[PDB]
RNA sequence: CGCCGCCAAGGUAU
RNA sequence: UCUGGUUUCUCUUCAGAUCGCAUAAAUCUUUCGCCUUUUACUAAAGAUUUCCGUGGAGAGGAACAACUCU
């Protein structure tokens, strides 16, 4: 075969559910830390429960994890935002990937998104710290709709019902 | 919706591609090789036997030909860009070495796959309202009293110049 | 992390493991960061600095506090917690307070000498605040 | 084992804190491969002993 | 008693 | 009772010992075999080197050098 994934192997899976679908996360968590800690942390908390997707760009992204749906709520369960933890085989050559959504210096929270597409602007420049699985990406595929109203935030956009937590390293306590 | 299988084993195998199979060809107990080895090693069997026409199948009767791709292996992939093209029988139409010339004799100037990867990757007289805006034998469309005078002024019209002959109409 | 010594170490090694722990994490945050903004060797003191300091904690942990066994010492110093000859460096009467090696090769200095980092201040000139490209202040 | 266009792995955060899995490691048992049973398996088998090597 | 396993310059001018 | 030293790191020339219980390539001068011209060649001899390593010897330190051979 020829086909070459090009990527570490995985450790950790989490099952997050939308109104578009089921989504089983899985998380490099060896590669990436303080941000797969931060993400079981904020599942395990409930955290994201109504949590709306209020950002999309089809092709480009798909952005979540905003409990206030304005583009600027982000509270990690340090303190303070984080730094950036990069990867040379960890790029933004397809889809299916998830990222912490930046602005600049390091400063990182409950702020990420979807890929949607082939993204080498976004290198070195955001915490790649998970993909989807294959036969559930299509249900985010679903949320890539033109009904944007505008740059981002269409009319009815899909709110996260529940996260599970399938494997769960590094044992953590949601306060 | 796409209902997922509720595991914590990851998308594919743990090797992550450490074994590819190269399952393209015939696969392994189906090959001509395996086939020559079965007669071969069946022959080997029957030798006292003389003509017990159970026939065993059809090469029976008494490694070469098609043989075994290495399963553990990719070929390694060039791209042969550059063509072999008769240049002064392209553009041109007459090539000095006629049929002796090596290359291909090919006049097609269509595009190479390099152009296709680096081509994929990018009133007015008054000017006033227009206060009853009529007509002339040449659409000019006029207004009424501006074009009486225009008429007082010359016969013609005002945009070609053209013969009006008194005929002014909506 | 790599042991390459298949020991399971003796007592005190849970004492040191998270110290040593947070000074090797922020060791490959010494290590992770670009080269922008720091000139050409002053990314490369830091990584010096805290090789510096966590060979120094195991220095005053066994030398010094007397708390530590010789058998885990000398298990820190094969593994590549610390070091062996720039022990006996530190050994020695007339400095312990060294920066690293590079300051001690008198043919790393193409003019066959020491470096100005080993020169004690009160007998240097008044104000300047001179450090050293290969080993990075004093 | 890997393709084009790919830098080669970047050892300084891809395995550095992984270990290796197993060699071969044969099982040698007491009381017949006693002598070379501490030392069978070493990348220096007698260094740091002057009874049976010279030096390091 | 069982040889042998192939690249390029030579042509689409400077 | 006196006599009192194994390792490790740096220069120092000599090597005639399967210097290495094994063995790479290149150059020249010849014989061949593929060959169109050549570099890539084939494989035998003759004689040179290059190269990966090694042997014993003069010093300066350091490493338990004071255990102790004598
Ligand atoms: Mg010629
Ligand atoms: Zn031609
Ligand atoms: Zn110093
Ligand atoms: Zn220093
Ligand atoms: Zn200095």
């Amino acid at each position: 075969s020829n086909i070459y994934i090009q990527e570490p192997p995985t450790n950790g899976k989490v099952l997050l559910k939308t109104t578009a679908g089921d989504i089983d996360i899985e998380l490099w968590s060896k590669e990436a830390p303080k941000a797969c800690r931060n993400f079981i942390q904020l599942c395990l908390e409930a955290y994201y429960d109504n949590t709306i997707f209020h950002r999309v760009v089809p092709g480009f992204i798909v952005q979540g994890g905003d409990p206030t749906g304005t583009g600027s709520g982000g509270e990690s369960i340090y303190g303070a935002p984080f730094k950036d933890e990069f990867h040379s085989r960890l790029r933004f050559n397809r889809r299916g990937l998830v990222a912490m959504a930046n602005a600049g210096s390091h400063d990182n929270g409950s702020q990420f998104f979807f890929t949607l597409g082939r993204a080498d602007e976004l290198n070195n420049k955001h915490t790649i710290f998970g993909k989807v699985t294959g036969d559930t990406v299509y249900n985010m595929l679903r949320l890539s709709e033109v009904d944007i109203d505008d740059d981002e935030r269409p009319h009815n956009p899909h709110k996260i019902k529940s996260c599970e937590v399938l494997f769960n390293p590094f044992d953590d306590i949601i306060p | 919706v796409y209902k997922s299988t509720r595991s914590a084993k990851p998308v594919g195998p743990e090797d992550m591609g450490a074994t590819a199979v190269y399952e393209l060809d015939t696969e392994k107990e189906r090959d001509a090789q395996a086939i020559f080895e079965r007669s071969q090693k069946i022959q080997e069997e029957l030798r006292g036997k003389e003509d017990d026409k159970i026939y065993r199948g059809i090469n029976n009767y008494q490694r070469k030909g098609p043989i075994r791709a290495p399963e553990h292996l990719r070929a390694t992939v060039r791209w042969d860009y550059q063509p072999d093209i008769c240049k002064d029988y392209k553009e041109t139409g007459f090539c000095g070495f006629g049929d002796s010339c090596k290359f291909l004799h090919d006049r097609s100037d269509y595009k190479h796959g390099w152009q296709i990867e680096r081509e994929l990757d990018e009133c007015f007289i008054c000017r006033q309202s227009f206060q009853n805006p009529v007509v002339t034998k040449c659409r000019h469309y006029f207004c009424e009293s501006c074009a009486l005078q225009h008429f007082r002024t010359t016969p013609r019209c005002y945009v070609c110049d053209q013969q009006t002959n008194g005929v002014f109409n909506p | 992390k790599v042991k390459r010594s298949r020991k399971a170490p003796p007592d005190g090694w849970e004492l040191i493991e998270p110290t040593l722990d947070e000074l090797d994490q922020k060791m490959r945050e010494a290590e992770t960061e670009p080269h922008e903004g720091k000139r050409k060797v002053e990314s490369l003191w830091p990584i010096f600095r805290i090789h510096h300091q966590k060979t120094r904690y195991i220095f005053d942990l066994f030398y010094k506090r007397k708390a530590i066994s010789r058998e885990l010492y000398e298990y820190c110093i094969k593994e590549g917690y610390a070091d062996k000859n720039l022990i006996a460096k530190w050994k020695k009467q007339g400095y312990e307070n060294l920066c690293c090696l590079r300051c001690i090769q008198t043919r790393d200095t193409n003019f066959g000498t020491n470096c100005i980092c080993r020169v004690p201040k009160s007998k240097l000139e008044v104000g300047r605040i001179i450090e050293c490209t290969h080993c990075g202040c004093r | 084992p890997f393709d084009d266009e790919e830098p080669p792995l970047d050892y300084a955060d891809n395995i550095l804190d992984v270990e290796p899995l197993e060699a071969i490691q044969l099982e040698l048992d007491p009381e017949e491969d006693a002598p070379v049973l501490d030392w069978f398996y070493d990348h220096q088998p007698l260094r740091d002993s002057r009874k049976y090597v010279n030096g390091s």
